[PDB]
Parts: structure tokens; C-alpha cells; sequence
């Protein structure tokens, strides 16, 4: 795991401590937030097979449980560019790089572990994706933007 | 080629829990020096608020 | 201490020092408290006494107040931290998230500090008054 991403965990635990009151334990609902701080991208059904819980009150855990939780996230399997266009290439019906807002909206909310229309709306935002006078985004160009993360 | 495809969408929702988290990072660290300092010196104030001696100057703090 | 607040205390301390003598006695005190209002129990007299290492003339007087009021922030420094959760800049916070924020989070607030706090605090329509709030605990209002 090397000593310096178990200093890094030790900041980002510390970090989620005190934001549920600083008491050395992290509530076991936030176990999935504090391994994607670290960088990694493991889905819900991931976090909860290392013990994350599906609400908040539920469980605590302290430092030395939140370190095998990460250590066995990090082999969490991550999605790549090219299953990512592939996926977005079979709502492609004019074959020309464009999924319309809607569609896009529809995916995300809808299929897989669906994110709320409050995460869909504010990773719109973020990434700055416009809708072009027909409706239609580049998924590509949303795609490499998502992947580049907030600082980028 | 379904399941695959859900997989793939789950796969790219976690890519973008994780972006929103890592947004969000950045602004709990500020906020935890923000929440900090109103929170020890909110408690500096209710110390002070007891102490004898500024019990006392505040009470002739008036009749100057 | 500023200027203005070293000059402030030399008058506190005039009146303080009942019989003029230039040093601050537990008969003085005790004077000067009756005469305010209801005075402390000489057993909480004796003990701020204690508090001066030697004899109680201006310079220790000035002194044990410098030491209490030091090591906290400066006026824009809280209202910053404030600031922090107000992104709008509307100057207030609402009643409920500045109360969730101190009782809940961080080192959080028990029931009698969180009881000091609000009873003493800018309370209109719903909005807590941040800045006057901070001006109060840092004396530039109360
Ligand atoms: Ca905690
Ligand atoms: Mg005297």
C-alpha cells in the first residue's frame, strides 16, 4: 500500500472525522467517499462488499478498519475510454457522435446504478457540457472530461 | 451484449461519484478551517464571559 | 492591548482602585462590586487576586487582561470563516444550518455551550446576524 498513501488515507479519514464530529471514528456511509478522495473509482456495489452501509447512523469505523476497506478497493475494476464509446456508440442512431441531452440524462438516471437528476445536473455543470441547437451532446468530449476529473 | 453494457454504465456513474467527491474535497477542507475557527473562538468568548475579572470591567465599562 | 483599549483600562482601573492608591486591593474590588450590584463571594475574590503574581498596580492589571485576551482570531478572520458557508454573500446564515453546524460537527457543541451561545446572539426572521455576532464576541460591538 506504501507509507505515503496510508499518510494520504490518514488525511482524508481525519478530514471525514471531523465532519461528522471529530471523534475519531468515519461513518461507515462515507467509506466509499473517502477511497474516491484518494483517486480510485469503485462502484456502490464495490464499497458495499468491503462493509460500506446504505445510510448514515448505521455504522462507524475507525482508522485501522478503514485501511483493509481501501487496500481491497484499489483492485476495484475501473472502466476505460474504449468501453466507455462503445457503450455510448450503441444509443448512437445517425452515427455521427451525438446522443441528445435527453438520452444522456435518460442513461444516467435510469440504467446501471442510476445517479440521481441532482448528480446528473451538477456534472453537467461542471464538465460545462452544452447542448447544441438540435439538443445533441458529443459524448466523446463528455466522456474525456468525466474521465479528466475536476482539476483536469 | 446487455449486462455488459449495464456493467459498463455502473462503471461510468463511478467515474462520475467519483468527480463530484473530489469536487467537493477541496471546498470540506476550507470549510473545516472555517468551522474551526468560529468553533474556538465562539468558546474563547463563553471563557471570557466567566472570568471574574471581565465580569468586573464590563460592569464599569459604563460609568467612564 | 491597542491604544485606545490600554487607555480604556487605566479609567477601569481608577474606579477599581477605590482609595486610590494605585494598587488594586480585595477590599477594593469588594467596594466597587457592592457598589454595582451584587457582589462576588469573597472566596471568588480572594481568587482573582491570586491571579496577579505580585502586587496588583497597573502594569500587572494591564497585563493579566493582555494574556486572557490573546490567542484568538482577529475580527475578519471569524467573519471569514463565516463567510465560508454564506455563498451568496447575504451577510446572515440561517437559524437551523448555523446550529446544526456547531452542535453537530466539527468539535461539536454540548447542550449548555450551544445554550450560551444563542441566548446571547442576533436572531431576526430566521437569519443569524454573523457579522454583528462576530463584532459581539470580539467586543468592536459587545
Ligand atoms: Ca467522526
Ligand atoms: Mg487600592
Amino acid at each position: 500500500l506504501s507509507q505515503d498513501e496510508i499518510d494520504d488515507l490518514k488525511d482524508v479519514f481525519e478530514l471525514f472525522d471531523f465532519w461528522d464530529g471529530r471523534d475519531g471514528a468515519v461513518d461507515a456511509f462515507k467509506l466509499g467517499d473517502v477511497c474516491r478522495c484518494l483517486g480510485i473509482n469503485p462502484r456502490n456495489e464495490d464499497v458495499f462488499a468491503v462493509g460500506g452501509t446504505h445510510k448514515m447512523g448505521e455504522k462507524s469505523l475507525p482508522f485501522e478498519e478503514f485501511l483493509p476497506a481501501y487496500e481491497g478497493l484499489m483492485d476495484c475494476e475501473q472502466g476505460t475510454f474504449a468501453d466507455y464509446m462503445e457503450a455510448f456508440k450503441t444509443f448512437d442512431r445517425e452515427g455521427q457522435g451525438f446522443i441528445s441531452g435527453a438520452e444522456l440524462r435518460h442513461v444516467l438516471t435510469a440504467l446501471g446504478e442510476r445517479l440521481s437528476d441532482e448528480d446528473v445536473d451538477e456534472i453537467i455543470k461542471l464538465t460545462d457540457l452544452q447542448e447544441d441547437l438540435e439538443g445533441n451532446v458529443k459524448y466523446e468530449d463528455f466522456v474525456k472530461k468525466v474521465m479528466a476529473g475536476p482539476y483536469p | 451484449r446487455d449486462e455488459r453494457l449495464s456493467k459498463i454504465i455502473s462503471m461510468f456513474q463511478a467515474h462520475i461519484r467519483g468527480y463530484l467527491i473530489r469536487k467537493a474535497y477541496k471546498k470540506l477542507q476550507d470549510q473545516r478551517i472555517g468551522l474551526s475557527v468560529i468553533q474556538r473562538n465562539i468558546r474563547k468568548w463563553l471563557v471570557l464571559r466567566n472570568w471574574q475579572w471581565w465580569k468586573l470591567y464590563s460592569k464599569v465599562k459604563p460609568l467612564l | 492591548l491597542p491604544q485606545k483599549q490600554i487607555q480604556e483600562m487605566k479609567e477601569a482601573f481608577s474606579m477599581i482602585d477605590v482609595d486610590r492608591d494605585g494598587f488594586v486591593s480585595k477590599e477594593d474590588i469588594k467596594a466597587i462590586s457592592e457598589q454595582l450590584g451584587r457582589a462576588p463571594d469573597d472566596k471568588e475574590l480572594t481568587a482573582m487576586l491570586k491571579e496577579a503574581p505580585g502586587p496588583l498596580n497597573f502594569t500587572m492589571f494591564l497585563s493579566i487582561f493582555s494574556d486572557k485576551l490573546s490567542g484568538t482570531d482577529s475580527e475578519e478572520t471569524i467573519r471569514n470563516a463565516f463567510a465560508m458557508f454564506d455563498e451568496q454573500e447575504t451577510k446572515k446564515l440561517n437559524i437551523e444550518y448555523i446550529k446544526d453546524l456547531l452542535e453537530n460537527m466539527g468539535d461539536n457543541f454540548n447542550k449548555d455551550e450551544m445554550r450560551m451561545t444563542f441566548k446571547e446572539a442576533p436572531v431576526e426572521g430566521g437569519k443569524f446576524d454573523y457579522v454583528k455576532f462576530t463584532a459581539m464576541i470580539k467586543g468592536s460591538g459587545e
